[PDB]
């Protein structure tokens, strides 16, 4: 059920 | 209380033989996923969770995760560049996820943490990123300009929670389970003094109260905790001790409060 | 820099010559680089399964590591962390009445 945005990761 | 939580590290020293990036899934406290930068891809930890789910599900979860080691990779530079450090033992970590409390109601959490320590955390509310520490404020206006607070949001309040009422659903028979735990009470002798140790094998679910009694009153006094451990088959021990008067064994007792037993239970040893 | 908070129980109260399972974990430590090794008399114990790392609230991290094992009377059965913050490896004995 991960969101698709990985993006939201990053530092 | 329910929780879905999505934890990862990106490591610099997993070390020897082992991988640099380990995310895991975990609903109510309960592995039901792992990826690592070796296998490189997402697999199952529980029966209840690969029975319900195809390949399609695994696929499309490993295209993103393969997205978040990426990501977290580059982050080990980014921020080691940050501090102005060269190689060394250094970790990015990342905590994700979202909680249906017994309220109704529903928290959100998205924050991460540079070598153990808060670096930035995510404000459900105000939709921005909030910066821990001096070095990562170039971390919260480089989000914030990317525009990641709108999706955020929206996972963590709507998406998010359709798949954890759905993930309790397809394990509630792992989740609702009950069982009693076989229970001890030890006792030893050091250097002019007894101590008493209670243990609480295999319990499930894991909220438990461990308390003594000393001639039928709850005695606090050099008593420990070693908190809430887990066994290998997904069930939990615990450890609690207290320091006593020599020759005083008979006098102790070890209450247990837990979901399996419907009075709780006294124990002596 | 933290050091690891270990503890080593079985699954079962023990008796000799029963089947049980050999539980040691480490929590509370930074950083996640770590030597767990389950052992009987000097010798590191067969089959035992390292399970996922994770870590706690405080982003401290935690391993569990578990082995079948039939515990015999007169052994002593231990521990062994390694870890950075450790100047010298640490044996954490496993008391069966205790």
């Amino acid at each position: 059920g991960r969101a698709e945005e990985y993006g939201a990761d990053t530092l | 209380l329910h929780t879905l939580r999505y934890i990862r590290t990106a490591m610099t020293d997993p070390g020897p033989g082992l991988p640099w990036f380990v995310d895991v899934g975990y609903v109510d406290g309960e592995l039901f996923m792992h990826y690592n930068s070796t296998a490189r891809r997402a697999v199952p930890r529980t029966e209840w969770i690969a029975a319900n789910t195809d390949q399609q599900y695994w696929d499309r979860e490993t295209q993103i995760v393969q997205g978040s080691e990426q990501i977290n990779r580059e982050n080990l530079d980014i921020l080691r560049r940050r501090y102005n450090q060269t190689g060394g033992s250094h970790t990015v970590q990342w905590m994700s996820g979202c909680d249906i409390l017994e309220d109704g109601t529903i928290r959100g959490y998205h924050q991460a943490a540079y070598d153990g320590r808060d670096f930035v955390a995510f404000d459900k509310g105000t939709m921005t990123l909030t910066a821990a520490v001096p070095e990562a404020v170039p971390t919260k206006r480089k989000w914030e300009e990317g525009g990641y607070a709108e999706g955020l949001k929206q996972y963590l309040e709507e998406t998010c929670v359709e798949w954890l009422r759905r993930y309790v659903e397809y394990g509630k028979a792992e989740l609702g389970r009950r069982e009693r735990p076989e229970v001890r009470v030890w006792g030893k002798e050091a250097d002019g003094i007894l101590t008493l140790s209670c243990r609480a094998h295999g319990f499930y679910p894991r909220p438990i109260v461990v308390s003594w009694l000393k001639d039928g009153a709850v005695r606090g006094q050099d008593a420990q905790s070693g908190g809430i451990v887990p066994n290998g088959d997904g069930t939990y021990h615990t450890w609690v001790t207290i320091d006593a008067q020599p020759g005083d064994g008979d006098k102790y007792q070890c209450r247990v409060e837990h979901a399996s037993l419907p009075q709780p239970g006294l124990y002596s040893w | 820099d933290l050091t690891p908070k270990v503890q080593v129980y079985s699954r079962f109260p023990a008796s000799a010559g029963t089947k049980n399972v050999l539980n040691c974990f480490a929590a509370g430590f930074h950083p996640p680089k770590i030597s767990i090794t389950l052992m009987k008399d000097g010798v590191p114990m067969e089959g035992a399964q390292y399970s996922d790392m994770s870590f706690n609230d405080d982003w401290t991290f935690q391993r569990l590591v578990h082995a079948d094992f039939t515990p015999s009377s007169g052994s002593t059965y231990a521990c062994k962390v390694e870890h950075e913050t450790l100047k010298e490896p640490q044996v954490y004995k496993w008391d069966p009445e205790f």
